[PDB]
């Protein structure tokens, strides 16, 4: 037996363990939405759990006793069992083998045939008892509240104080009631990630709440942080059409990049003659780079290693050489030293990765490895990514060397020692530098990413060669020249792209959005409201009822509620009237709204005043025969509140460190 | 007013309207208007796509025209009497004689030079017509207001291309090229920069709105004193002895 | 799996407007690009235009001043209108749809059979169906070729079936001839065993859409 | 048509042929969006190649596509009898515009000479009741598609009232034609017999009909 | 989250039915861990300490001797690592048993619960104010008022 009911305002619990009094607090958490659709059961498979469960029961005899939680409930995984005797409450998480229709035998254990590996145990007018179970993080949180009533779910208000929090990290997907021929009835609802405005009174008790996404009036209340709304029009929020599907478009490339022959080289080159290899027209899977060399981690500048598989690069360059430990810090932008000045220089705007690993086993000889040399003398510093393999004799002094070494005439290159007994800082290190040309031309190196089909004229999440975004893709008239790959706008936003597979042009447009204002008389007068969608025709007003068409989950009836089209936008919920009155709630473009007689909200063209033709003629004059003494009142502000601010007390209240830091700011 | 025209404006009001070109009237913008990608209003589309919109004024231009027409009809058919109580009709020649008495000239001067004064007034109105219809750069102040607001919005839009010290000025690039923890720093830099740009825009708007409110109070005072009555204040309602 | 069937008048006088409707079966309009193409008799294909439910409508620049293409989701069909029809517009018209893997104006994948449209003021005339009875000597060889002469009709085409479409094997419908009078004539002949001449009834069904003329003619041996 | 194709091409069964499609730099040299359609006589075009190289499901691998410069090439390997039809190339021309090629007619050398089959029909009884006479000479299944039709009244040639169709390729790659002789009932009943003669490759076949006596 | 399942992973469309094969892999793979490997390939033992932070009654604390309780005086208090300076007074706030402290409009801790004696203490800023100096010109006198 399954009936249905509205939850009304039931299911509000204290979101934290902080005392608050006489305050309105906005909290986003898993709450039971107001006026939701709860299921009523009478006394049988297992219900789903979803994100949380609100259980309720009105009783006077305590027939319902416990609960069961888990995923499969067949002793293959841990399951939660909660029972309670007349005095004690027993909670276990054993791997029970539950019966098909468990029930406590009026004690016994007919519920479960087996129970092994118990990893947690805990022991501790009608009456309406309400419980909330949620299994976030590694805690099973149970909130409870029982109140006397004289009704399924009374329209009053009652917060649910937290009862128990269990540190069990159990995964839960299904649950079932438990009771001790008899009859019983109970209500079940499901929690959702909602934002609420809670009202803590003087004693710290939650006395009222507002569900910010229930309807436009509640959204207005949450925006104003108040439970009462004065008459007027309030710019509440923005409506936005959500994307429907995801599109990925990458070049159709099959070859795997040759990263094996870079890291797995028999002998790396000397730093003064560093090797450079070009990687292009291949798919690069950097996650395998950890298998080729025993390096500890990347050192990536301008990019994060974990993201390297999500990007496309026009070209990649692998520069390989061997240095010693002291000089590994010089392979970085903005460095100076022998290696940075005379051997290998990286630009200050370097965007790439550096991979250096110790190779003392391969590059060291007992007598000393002298195959690796570095340039020690040079006239001037190297330009970035410049190689200098010259061996001309360096002239230190004024005497020309004439190709002969001597005093102030040195051989520019010197060999490393590289003996296995040296310390860590003097041992050889193999260095591979990956330089990414980034994406401006047709990308030739891309991460492993399956490309989907192309969807046009819809709000989609697109990913063109790693350029991600959300919008509508339309066929474009822009005359791209063959070398171009995308077009930009005034704000340097990508306005058009080139599909890598079919070399066509696609315009990118923001999906759909606009401002949403709420026209309302005072809440002391009525809860009836109208909605103004600003600057939209009354056809782009989002009508589709789903979770991919609107940021505001509420949807004022777009057909039955009398729609009207003003130059300000589309007005829903107000009936246009051919009469003209004084402006009460200004909507715009000469249109105002008011709450008038049943009573409803009416929109009209504002009235400037009564017309009055003056009986003018060239020999007629109107002269007053009497007068009137009028006393009018004019109010003028003169002064305002004189305020003083203690800068240190406000910014750094009772903090010496903060005050000393604040002294630095002039 | 001219009843022939759709908007019941006068000839001079139509000239004035043609002399000032609003950047954005704040009316309905069709989605296909910016979706067409051929429109020459790319500035307004860029402003609207980044959350910067323009709200329409409460009083339409036709309502302002009706207000000015009512003020003009009251002034012509009742003198200054409609600004105190009920409009009391009086022949226009006698009202002008009252004004002449008000500037210290006996009314027989008006009555004995009535045709000459009418001809001079008509010629002056015609010269105003010609001056408005010839010189395009006449309504400098209103166009300056419109241009200042449009330039402020365009600057606010162009501020979105600044890195503010981050690696890129595009949030999607930052999110794609960096892991969440590092990306949070760059997003914080962009957020701070754009928030500062918004604060600068709002402060400039507040100062300019104070200036405009001072101008509007002056205009309201001139409407009350110059139009609804005759002013003895020197050079407040034009150079010379004010008549109307 | 979708099937597109064109319909509309087969004769349009010059300087009139030509209207065609493509009906979709086994699918919905959705967001597909519906395209109209045409081919003059004996000439190459010519792309006319296309449209999707979003709006606008992209037409051939040589024809965009005259072509209007629309789509109706409620009635689930595509509409083509061509103004200032001239004699050069006599052609077979097809509607095509893009797929999910070839979305765009270039997606000409699912084609309709087509519909012939002729531009003239010549009168539309229902055909005369005469039973082409084979000679007695021609039927003595075991095979009797019996047929129907569809004579003096305008405009093309006509569809000739046998026994309400039950008889299909051996049916040959020859291309129409253009007589000196401007009317068309063809002969639809079916070859059958001569043993069935006295036991099986052979009735040709000639259908002429421009005049809505359906003629059933029973063909019997010469007597 | 901006896109240009060769008027016709011929090949023998077994060998591979290539059909070219030359466009400009704005339609074929700009996008990988060239499609190849095959159209048999009396049939709607059938998509054979899409996106330059991709074959839709159900198409034999004998058809391959390629693009180079501003020219798209369709290569057919192992030519067969049914491959003889019209071939068109469509290309996306930008700004949501598609341009079709001129069309290329493939010819397969594998068809041998076939003599025509002729059937002659005299006027029906209803037509004579309609005061009209028509003689129908149907010719089918001849290759090459080039025949000459001559009519005879008794033994004399007849030139007036003869309407002959051009050859039309049948579904079996052979050709068909039809000839019609318009005669008055008096002319039909006055002559002893009428004859239709079809000459193909120098070989003539004759059929004859005569009025029926009842 | 922990996932100790050993079900066969299905790479392709063909169901595996608990048998390894093409596009059907065993989800777990063993490390090599040989002593001759490089530093990046050698085993590393990892211990992660997760701190639930202080919202409920703290049960894990650092080694810190606790002093007596002083009320109605300006003191530097340290309640379970929550440090501050102020006056601690006996509070009338009706804390529910699960709560441990109360906050204010500026999210400042306005009241605490003594961990040893489960009572409520209000925290107040000690005492402060502005000080202005009234003076005639220094050319006239050095005498001032405050
Ligand atoms: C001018 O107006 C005043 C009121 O504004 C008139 O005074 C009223 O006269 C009536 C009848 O005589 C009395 O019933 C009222 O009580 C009077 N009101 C006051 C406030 O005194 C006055 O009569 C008018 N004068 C003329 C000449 O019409
Ligand atoms: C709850 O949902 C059911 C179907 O899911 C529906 O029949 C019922 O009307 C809903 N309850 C309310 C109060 O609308
Ligand atoms: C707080 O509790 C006291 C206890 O008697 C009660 O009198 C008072 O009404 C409560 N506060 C509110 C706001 O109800
Ligand atoms: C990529 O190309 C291969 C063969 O070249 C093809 O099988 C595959 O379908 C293509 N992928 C996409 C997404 O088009
Ligand atoms: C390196 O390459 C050699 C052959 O050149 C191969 O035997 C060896 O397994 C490779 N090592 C790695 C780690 O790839
Ligand atoms: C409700 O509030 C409005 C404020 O606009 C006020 O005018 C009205 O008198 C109020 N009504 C009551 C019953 O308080
Ligand atoms: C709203 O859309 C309809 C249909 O597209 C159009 O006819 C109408 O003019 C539009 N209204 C405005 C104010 O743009
Ligand atoms: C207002 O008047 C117009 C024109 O007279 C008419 O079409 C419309 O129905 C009227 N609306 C109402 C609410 O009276
Ligand atoms: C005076 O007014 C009347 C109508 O009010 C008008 O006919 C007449 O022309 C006016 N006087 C002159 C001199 O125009
Ligand atoms: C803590 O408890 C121990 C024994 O339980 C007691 O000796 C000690 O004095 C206590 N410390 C304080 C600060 O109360
Ligand atoms: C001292 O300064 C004050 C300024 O308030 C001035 O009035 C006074 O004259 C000065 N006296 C002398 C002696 O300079």
């Amino acid at each position: 037996t399954q009936s249905y009911t509205n939850s009304f305002t039931r299911g509000v619990y204290y979101p934290d363990k902080v005392f608050r009094s006489s305050v309105l607090h906005s909290t986003q958490d898993l709450f039971l939405p107001f006026f939701s659709n709860v299921t009523w059961f009478h006394a049988n498979p297992v219900l789903p759990f979803n994100d949380g469960v609100y259980f309720a029961s009105t009783e006077k005899s305590n027939i319902i006793r416990g609960w069961i939680f888990g995923t499969t409930l067949d002793s293959k995984t841990q399951s939660l069992l909660i029972v309670n005797n007349a005095t004690n409450v027993v909670i276990k998480v054993c791997e029970f083998q539950f019966c098909n229709d468990p029930f406590l035998d009026v004690s016994e254990f007919r519920v479960y045939s087996s129970a092994n590996n118990c990893t947690f145990e805990y022991v501790s007018f009608k009456n309406l008892r309400e419980f909330v179970f949620k299994n976030i993080d590694g805690y099973f949180k149970i909130y409870s509240k029982h109140t006397p009533i004289n009704r399924d779910l009374p329209q009053g208000f009652s917060a649910l104080e937290p009862l128990v929090d269990l540190p069990i990290g159990i995964n839960i997907t299904r649950f079932q009631t438990l009771l001790a021929a008899g009859a019983a009835a109970y209500y079940v609802g499901y929690l959702q990630p909602r934002t609420f405005l809670l009202k803590y009174n003087e004693n710290g008790t939650i006395t009222d709440a507002v569900d910010c996404a229930l309807d436009p009036l509640s959204e207005t209340k949450c925006t104003l942080k108040s439970f009462t709304v004065e008459k007027g029009i309030y710019q509440t929020s923005n409506f936005r059409v959500q994307p429907t599907e995801s599109i990925v478009r990458f070049p159709n490339i099959t070859n795997l990049c040759p990263f094996d022959e870079v890291f797995n080289a028999t002998r790396f080159a000397s730093v003064y003659a560093w090797n450079r290899k070009r990687i292009s027209n291949c798919v690069a899977d950097y996650s395998v780079l950890y298998n080729f060399a025993p390096f500890f981690a990347f050192k990536c500048y301008g990019v994060s290693p974990t993201k390297l598989n999500d990007l496309c690069f026009t070209n990649v360059y692998a520069d390989s050489f061997v240095i010693r430990g002291n000089e590994v810090s010089q392979i970085a932008p903005g460095q100076t030293g022998n290696i940075a000045d005379y051997n290998y220089k990286l630009p200050d705007d370097f965007t790439g990765c550096v991979i250096a690993w110790n190779s003392n086993k391969l590059d060291s000889k007992v007598g000393g490895n002298y195959n690796y040399r570095y340039r020690l003398f040079r006239k001037s510093n190297l330009k970035p990514f410049e190689r200098d393999i010259s061996t001309e004799i360096y002239q230190a002094g004024n005497k020309p060397c004439n190709g002969v070494a001597g005093v102030n005439c040195y051989f520019p290159l010197q060999s490393y020692g590289f003996r296995p007994t040296y310390g860590v800082g003097h041992q050889p290190y193999r260095v591979v530098v990956l330089s990414f040309e980034l994406l401006h031309a047709p990308a030739t190196v891309c991460g492993p990413k399956k490309s989907t089909n192309l969807v046009k004229n819809k709000c989609v999440n697109f990913n063109f060669n790693g350029l991600t975004g959300t919008g509508v893709l339309t066929e474009s008239n822009k005359k791209f020249l063959p070398f171009q790959q995308f077009g930009r706008d005034i704000a340097d936003t990508t306005d058009a792209v080139r599909d890598p597979q079919t070399l066509e042009i696609l315009d990118i447009t923001p999906c759909s959005f606009g401002g949403v204002s709420v026209i309302t008389p005072g809440t002391n007068t009525s809860n009836q409201v109208a909605v103004l969608y600003q600057g939209v025709n009354c056809t782009e007003v989002p009508v589709a009822i789903h979770a991919d068409q609107l940021t505001p989950t509420w949807r004022v009836y777009s057909t039955g509620s009398n729609v009207f089209q003003t130059r300000a936008g589309c007005l829903i919920g107000a009936e246009y009237v051919n009469n003209s009155y004084e402006c009460d709630i200004p909507i715009g473009a000469g249109i105002c709204a008011s709450y008038q007689t049943s009573q409803s909200i009416i929109a009209y063209t504002m009235s400037l005043g009564a017309e009055n033709s003056v009986a003018y003629s060239n020999n007629s004059i109107a002269i007053p025969t009497n007068f009137t003494i009028s006393v009018t009142t004019e109010i003028l502000p003169v002064s305002m509140t004189k305020t003083s601010v203690d800068c240190t007390m406000y910014i750094c209240g009772d903090s010496t460190e903060c005050s000393n830091l604040l002294l630095q700011y002039g | 007013p001219d009843p022939s025209k759709p908007s019941k404006r006068s000839f001079i009001e139509d000239l004035l309207f043609n002399k000032v070109t609003l950047a954005d009237a704040g009316f309905i913008k069709q989605y296909g208007d910016c979706l067409g990608d051929i429109a020459a209003r790319d500035l307004i589309c860029a402003q609207k796509f980044n959350g910067l919109t323009v709200l329409p004024p409460l009083l339409t231009d036709e309502m302002i025209a009706q207000y000015t027409s009512a003020l003009l009809a009251g002034t012509i058919t009742s003198g200054w009497t409609f600004g105190a109580g009920a409009a009391l009709q009086i022949p226009f020649a006698m009202q002008m004689a009252y004004r002449f008495n008000g500037i210290g000239v006996t009314q027989n001067v008006l009555y004995e030079n009535q045709k000459l004064i009418a001809n001079q007034f008509n010629s002056a109105i015609g010269k105003i017509q010609d001056s408005l219809s010839s010189t395009a750069s006449a309504l400098g102040k209103l166009q300056d207001v419109v241009n200042h607001n449009a330039q402020a919005l365009n600057t606010l839009v162009k501020q979105l291309s600044s890195k503010f010290g981050a690696i890129s000025s595009v949030l999607n690039d930052i999110l794609s090229r960096l892991d969440p923890p590092e990306a949070e720093v760059q997003i914080d830099r962009l957020i701070t920069g754009r928030l500062q740009s918004l604060q600068t825009y709002v402060t400039q708007q507040l100062i300019r709105a104070a200036e405009i409110r001072a101008s509007a109070n002056l205009a309201a005072t001139k409407m009350s004193e110059c139009v609804l009555g005759q002013s003895k204040r020197v050079d407040f309602c034009g150079k010379g002895y004010h008549l109307m | 799996q979708v099937q597109l069937v064109e319909s509309g008048p087969g004769l349009v006088k010059p300087s009139e407007t030509l209207s065609l409707t493509c009906s979709v079966s086994g699918g919905s309009i959705d967001n597909f690009y519906w395209s109209w193409i045409r081919q003059p008799p004996g000439k190459g294909l010519e792309w006319i235009g296309n449209i999707y439910y979003g709006g606008s409508g992209n037409y051939n620049p040589s024809l965009k001043s005259r072509v209007t293409i629309s789509v109706d989701t409620s009635k689930n069909q595509v509409s083509l209108k061509l103004r200032s029809v001239t004699a050069a517009d006599t052609a077979v018209y097809y509607c095509a749809r893009d797929s999910v893997w070839y979305t765009g104006s270039y997606g000409l994948i699912y084609w309709g059979p087509g519909t012939l449209v002729t531009v003239s003021s010549a009168s539309t005339k229902g055909p005369s169906v005469f039973p082409l009875a084979p000679s007695s000597k021609s039927t003595s060889g075991g095979t009797a070729a019996l047929g129907c002469l569809v004579k003096d009709y305008f405009p093309e085409p006509v569809t000739v079936s046998w026994n309400s479409g039950a008889l299909t094997s051996g049916v040959h419908t020859f291309p129409a001839v253009l007589q000196s009078s401007g009317l068309y004539s063809l002969s639809s002949v079916v070859t059958v065993p001569s043993s069935s001449l006295g036991t099986q009834t052979y009735i040709c069904n000639v259908n002429h859409k421009p005049s809505n003329t359906k003629v059933d003619k029973r063909v019997e041996p010469k007597s | 048509s901006v896109v240009t194709q060769p008027a016709s091409v011929s090949g023998s069964p077994g060998q591979s042929i290539t059909i070219s499609c030359t466009g400009t730099s704005s339609d074929v040299g700009s996008y990988n969006l060239v499609s190849w359609f095959q159209q048999h006589p009396g049939k709607a075009p059938k998509l054979m190649i899409y996106e330059v190289t991709k074959r839709p499901s159900g198409i034999s691998n004998r058809f391959s596509g390629s693009k180079s410069g501003n020219t798209a090439s369709l290569t057919i390997s192992r030519l067969q009898a049914e491959d003889e039809a019209d071939y068109y190339c469509c290309s996306y021309a930008g700004s949501s515009t598609v341009v079709f090629g001129g069309g290329t007619k493939l010819t397969v050398l594998g068809q041998p000479k076939a003599n025509p089959t002729v059937t002659l029909f005299p006027p029906s009884s209803e037509e004579l009741q309609a005061n009209k006479a028509t003689l129908v000479c149907l010719i089918s299944d001849f290759y090459p598609g080039a025949v000459t039709v001559a009519w005879k009244a008794d033994s004399s040639p007849v030139k007036a009232g003869v309407e002959t169709t051009t050859p039309s390729k049948q579904s079996n790659n052979k050709y068909a034609a039809s000839s019609y002789l318009s005669l008055t009932p008096e002319q039909w009943k006055s002559h002893r017999s009428y004859s239709c003669q079809v000459t193909h490759e120098g070989s003539t076949v004759e059929k004859t009909v005569a009025p029926t006596e009842c």
